[PDB]
């Protein structure tokens, strides 16, 4: 299980590898400064996007967003023992902006509301 | 029961990219890449990644490009300390040869002489000087040939032209795949698949109809192709076994100098010690022989059985894609291929000790085709040794015949990107996504 | 051991169609050319048709005497070769063969099928 | 397209004799220095055998008693000794150019 080893396995043996892969996330003088700072802006892109999620402390986390059953024909356990990543990722690539769009608009923003009520009191 | 959104970060997830890779090397002055790079790993690691069948087509492969283009930016910078020759356009009268001469092509070294200027703006100098009679055309008088078309520079002679390999590396966030699967095409999904921070190395060779000094295929020649169906495109075969070929230039050729102006000086070939010859290059017959043997039972398995192969040489176009290019000690050498490639094969041997074959030298070149430009090689004292292995064929389909039992073939060149295409092809830059979602029945706390 | 084996023969009205297939075996069929020949006592042996291979663009070449009439056509990925006729005349009555082309650059039918009988009225 | 013709249209031969069959393509069959004509054997309930090719090269399998001869615009087979198991119609190809074409299915037979 070294960098990228992850990808043949099922989804579900995957999730031991995830802080390895986390380590590698992170003239001449212009193509070297371009290379390094386009990769800058992406690593923090997405981990603004966790922060807007609420997840940005933990390589897994829940949501209380449900699923939508039209998103893939699939019970669940058949997605984590019998698909890889690379996979599951083609499956469901027509949904992805779905679903970022639902974790931000459908939950993230009650529970910001609720708090400043509890937090008011 | 109820399935929920779930959010993974460090799925080990890849979409196909390009970005620019960055060059090391384990190299004192040199035209290459050398001055540009950094350290190499010696050893870089490689990990398998198993059970993936990630696809590759080395003819969309954008590394192609990025090589290609570094290549020249990097010819280019070595020329620009260098010496200008413009001061060298004149009528350089030429009076033929005298010597002990066993010739060449007659006429083809010239011995001629001019005005030349000198350190003060006063003063001009009379020189003598030899020229290859490819260097010089008549206008008796003569004029150094491309004078009406661009300005000379002369390569500086401290600078070797000697091929360094050059390892290219992936910047964070993107990795390098390599396909290992034996007898590969160059195209369609690869059974064995690894990741690599970087390359192994790349010599930049340059050479025409015959690839020198590249990468052996692993167990029998490979036979591959953009379009097998398109006479226009090259076929490009990769060898399982090298050919010696041993070439030489016997002629004792001496250097003199002359100060130019205040900060510069011009470097031409001076008198010839002992008997003029012609050069040339040697290639085993008996090597010769199997090897072609090798090849035409690959072409048989795609061209199929019951086809006669011929092979001939070029039938036309400019010198520089007619002949094998060669750097050599740094003198460029055109050698004629013909005599390798003349036979018919029609029972899995010929129909009918060693090859030798004819060389030229020339002083005047432009590597890369380029219009306007131009560089001057200075001369190199003494005789010169060379020794390479031919790693590989630039062929192209002549007759395409689909009316007839019989075919031919012809050696091609004149396109640089193919000979990088030959170590490149095994390469592929994906970037890596490590957000995901899953279904997974969970629940959150407010 | 090389094999071919014919089908699809038999009785057939004429200005009507059929097609005959061949069965490679014991060979590679997408290295190799492929012919179609046929024979009646009153005109003795006659070629028809021969297929070529991918680098040569399925090209394809056929007697006058039947070409337009006749079509041949190959499935590499089966392992067969198919002739097609129609516009079928009395004159196409005869015994058809799946033929290969042997010795190299020394073309000759070195091997046969049993070959079968159309015939047509 | 090249005429080929053969000649004679039969022969019958008596045991131990030697057997002569002629062919006189219309354009030579020659290329490369090298002959193109093939020969060809069949008996009733079977496909065509090849004997010859490149008009003198004899076939796997097939015995010293067959042999070719000739070149240009004239070949010939020679067959000896003859005996009932070479009973049989013999044709020549042209295998030089598209479209093939064949011979006159010569019989021969025993004398
Ligand atoms: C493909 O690779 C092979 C293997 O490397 C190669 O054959 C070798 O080429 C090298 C480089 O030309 C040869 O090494 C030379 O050895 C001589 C010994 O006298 C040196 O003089 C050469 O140059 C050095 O010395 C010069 C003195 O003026 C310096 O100016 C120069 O900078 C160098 O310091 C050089 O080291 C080697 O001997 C051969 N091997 C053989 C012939 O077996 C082949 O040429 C390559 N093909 C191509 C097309 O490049
Ligand atoms: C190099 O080899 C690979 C295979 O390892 C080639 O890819 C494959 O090529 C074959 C032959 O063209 C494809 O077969 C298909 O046949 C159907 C008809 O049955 C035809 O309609 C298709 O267009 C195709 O020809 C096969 O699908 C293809 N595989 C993939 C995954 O695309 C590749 O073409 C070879 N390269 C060269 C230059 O020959
Ligand atoms: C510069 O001179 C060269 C010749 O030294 C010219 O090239 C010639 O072009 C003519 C016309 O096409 C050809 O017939 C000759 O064979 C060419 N000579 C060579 C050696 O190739 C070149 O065209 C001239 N440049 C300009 C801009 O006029
Ligand atoms: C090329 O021609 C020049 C001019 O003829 C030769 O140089 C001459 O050499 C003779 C004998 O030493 C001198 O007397 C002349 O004065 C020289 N002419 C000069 C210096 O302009 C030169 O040797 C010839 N080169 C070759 C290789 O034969
Ligand atoms: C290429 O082959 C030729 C022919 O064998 C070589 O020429 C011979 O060179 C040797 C050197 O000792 C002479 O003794 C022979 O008499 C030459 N043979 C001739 C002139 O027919 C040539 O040297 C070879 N080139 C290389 C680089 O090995
Ligand atoms: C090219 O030159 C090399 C030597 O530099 C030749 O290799 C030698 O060949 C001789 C016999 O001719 C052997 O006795 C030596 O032992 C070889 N040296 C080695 C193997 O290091 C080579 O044969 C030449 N190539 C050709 C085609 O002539
Ligand atoms: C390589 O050399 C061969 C001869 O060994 C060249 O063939 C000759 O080319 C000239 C060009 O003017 C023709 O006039 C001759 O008739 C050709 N000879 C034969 C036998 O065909 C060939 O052209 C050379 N190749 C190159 C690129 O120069
Ligand atoms: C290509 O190969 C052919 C065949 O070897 C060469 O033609 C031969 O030339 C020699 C010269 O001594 C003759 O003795 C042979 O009889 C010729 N063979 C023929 C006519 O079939 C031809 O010269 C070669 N082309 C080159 C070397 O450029
Ligand atoms: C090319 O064809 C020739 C002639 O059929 C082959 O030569 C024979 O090969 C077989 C099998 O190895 C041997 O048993 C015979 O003794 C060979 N005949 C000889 C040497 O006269 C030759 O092997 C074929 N080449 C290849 C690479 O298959
Ligand atoms: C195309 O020609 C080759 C020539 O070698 C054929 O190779 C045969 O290979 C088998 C072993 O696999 C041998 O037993 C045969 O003797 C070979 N035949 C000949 C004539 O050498 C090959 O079979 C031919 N076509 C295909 C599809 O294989
Ligand atoms: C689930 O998907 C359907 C379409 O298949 C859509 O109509 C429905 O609104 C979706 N439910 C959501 C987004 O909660
Ligand atoms: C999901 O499980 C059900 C039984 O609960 C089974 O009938 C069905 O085939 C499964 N779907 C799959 C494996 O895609
Ligand atoms: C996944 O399910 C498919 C259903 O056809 C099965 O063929 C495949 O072997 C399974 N993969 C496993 C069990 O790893
Ligand atoms: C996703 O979109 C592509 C667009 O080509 C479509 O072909 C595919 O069927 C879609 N997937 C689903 C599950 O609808
Ligand atoms: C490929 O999947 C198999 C199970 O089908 C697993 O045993 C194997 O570890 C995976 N890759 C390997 C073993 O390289
Ligand atoms: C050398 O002399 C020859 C004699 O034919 C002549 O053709 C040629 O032009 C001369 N070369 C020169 C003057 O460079
Ligand atoms: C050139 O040849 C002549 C004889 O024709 C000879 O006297 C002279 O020494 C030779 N020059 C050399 C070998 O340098
Ligand atoms: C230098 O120029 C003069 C101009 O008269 C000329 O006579 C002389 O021959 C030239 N010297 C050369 C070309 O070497
Ligand atoms: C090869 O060129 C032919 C020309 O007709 C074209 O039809 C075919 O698509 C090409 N094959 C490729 C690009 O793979
Ligand atoms: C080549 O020229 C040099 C000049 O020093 C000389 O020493 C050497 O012997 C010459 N080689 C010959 C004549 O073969
Ligand atoms: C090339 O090698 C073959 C045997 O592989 C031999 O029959 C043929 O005569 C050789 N050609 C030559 C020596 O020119
Ligand atoms: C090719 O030539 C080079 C330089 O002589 C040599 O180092 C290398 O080992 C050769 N490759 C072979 C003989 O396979
Ligand atoms: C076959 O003949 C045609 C003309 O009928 C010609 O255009 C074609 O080039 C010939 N062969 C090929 C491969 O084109």
């Amino acid at each position: 299980l070294g960098f990228l080893g992850a990808a043949g396995s099922t989804m579900g043996a995957a999730s031991m590898t995830l802080t390895v892969q986390a380590r590698n996330l992170l003239h001449w003088g212009i193509k070297q400064l371009q290379a390094r700072v386009l990769a800058v802006e992406h690593y923090l892109r997405d981990q603004q996007l966790l922060g807007i999620w609420g997840c940005s402390g933990k390589l897994i986390c829940c949501t209380n967003v449900p699923w939508n059953s039209s998103w893939s024909n699939r019970n669940l356990s058949e997605i984590w023992d019998n698909m890889t990543w690379l996979q599951w990722d083609k499956e469901i690539s027509n949904y992805t902006q779905i679903i970022y769009g639902l974790l931000e608009e459908s939950q993230n923003q009650q529970e910001k509301n609720e708090q400043d009520l509890l937090a008011l009191d | 029961e109820n399935l929920w959104v779930t959010v993974y970060y460090g799925v080990p997830v890849w979409k196909d990219a390009e970005t620019t890779l960055f060059c090391a090397s384990d190299a004192k002055h040199n035209v290459w890449a050398t001055h540009a790079c950094v350290p190499t790993d010696p050893n870089p690691q490689e990990i398998h990644l198993e059970n993936v069948t990630e696809e590759f087509n080395m003819w969309k492969n954008n590394m192609v490009e990025q090589m290609h283009e570094d290549i020249i930016s990097l010819w280019d910078q070595s020329l620009k300390p260098c010496v200008k020759l413009t001061p060298l356009c004149v009528t350089l009268q030429c009076t033929n040869v005298t010597n002990n001469i066993t010739d060449d092509m007659r006429g083809e070294l010239k011995n001629c002489s001019f005005n030349m200027t000198t350190e003060l703006r006063d003063k001009k100098q009379k020189v003598y000087s030899l020229f290859y009679r490819l260097d010089v055309v008549q206008i008796k008088e003569y004029r150094l040939i491309n004078c009406n078309t661009s300005a000379i520079t002369q390569a500086c002679p401290k600078v070797s032209f000697e091929p360094i390999p050059i390892h290219y590396c992936a910047p964070a966030g993107f990795a390098i795949l390599k396909c290992k699967d034996k007898k590969f095409n160059g195209t369609g999904p690869c059974p064995s698949v690894s990741t690599v921070q970087c390359t192994h190395g790349i010599k930049p060779v340059v050479s025409t109809q015959l690839l020198l000094n590249g990468s052996l295929a692993e167990e029998e020649v490979i036979i591959r192709s953009e379009n097998i169906t398109n006479n226009a495109k090259n076929i490009l075969v990769q060898l399982n076994t090298p050919v010696q070929i041993n070439c030489t230039r016997p002629n004792n050729n001496t250097v003199k100098s002359i100060r130019i102006g205040p900060g510069q000086a011009f470097y031409y070939t001076g008198d010839i010690i002992g008997d003029i010859r012609q050069a040339h290059c040697n290639v085993s017959k008996a090597t010769w022989n199997e090897t072609l043997g090798k090849v035409v039972k690959q072409l048989r398995k795609h061209f199929g059985n019951n086809t006669i192969i011929r092979f001939a040489q070029s039938s036309g176009g400019d010198l520089e894609v007619t002949t094998h290019s060669f750097n050599c000690g740094g003198e460029f050498f055109y050698c004629n291929t013909s005599g390798l490639f003349n036979s018919t094969w029609i029972s899995n041997t010929s129909v009918q000790d060693s090859i030798t074959l004819p060389c030229r030298i020339k002083q005047i070149i432009n590597m890369w085709q380029r219009i306007g430009q131009a560089m001057y090689a200075p001369p190199i004292q003494g005789v010169i040794r060379c020794v390479s292995n031919i790693t590989g064929l630039i062929l192209t389909r002549d007759g395409g015949s689909t009316n007839s039992t019989t075919e031919t073939f012809r050696p091609g060149g004149g396109d640089m990107r193919d000979n990088w295409r030959s170590e490149l092809y095994k390469y592929k830059v994906v970037k890596i996504e490590p957000l995901g979602v899953a279904p997974t029945r969970c629940k959150r706390r407010v | 051991e090389v094999k071919l084996e014919e089908s699809g023969g038999g009785l057939v009205q004429a200005g009507g169609s059929m097609k005959l297939s061949c069965v490679a075996s014991g060979f590679s069929l997408s290295n190799y050319w492929m012919n179609w020949v046929r024979q009646s006592p009153e005109k003795g042996l006659e070629w028809v048709a021969e297929i070529r291979l991918k680098p040569q663009n399925y090209a394809t070449h056929y007697a006058e005497s039947v070409k337009g009439r006749f079509s041949i056509s190959r499935d590499d990925s089966r392992s067969t070769v198919y002739l097609q006729m129609n516009n079928l005349r009395a004159e196409d009555t005869g015994i058809y063969y799946c033929t290969r082309p042997g010795y190299y650059g020394h073309y000759a039918m070195d091997y046969w099928g049993q070959g079968t009988s159309v015939t047509v009225s | 397209d090249i005429v080929l013709t053969q000649s004679p249209a039969s022969l019958a031969v008596s045991p131990g004799q030697r057997a002569t069959i002629s062919c006189r393509p219309s354009e030579s069959v020659d290329n490369y220095g090298i002959s193109f004509m093939n020969w060809f054997q069949q008996k009733p309930g079977q496909p065509p055998k090849l004997l010859i090719y490149a008009a003198s090269n004899r076939g796997s399998g097939v015995p010293a008693r067959f042999t070719g001869s000739g070149s240009g615009t004239d070949f010939s087979l020679n067959i000896h000794p003859m005996e009932e198991d070479d009973i049989a119609m013999y044709f020549c190809q042209q295998s030089k150019e598209v479209p093939y074409t064949f011979g006159g299915g010569t019989k021969l037979e025993i004398k």
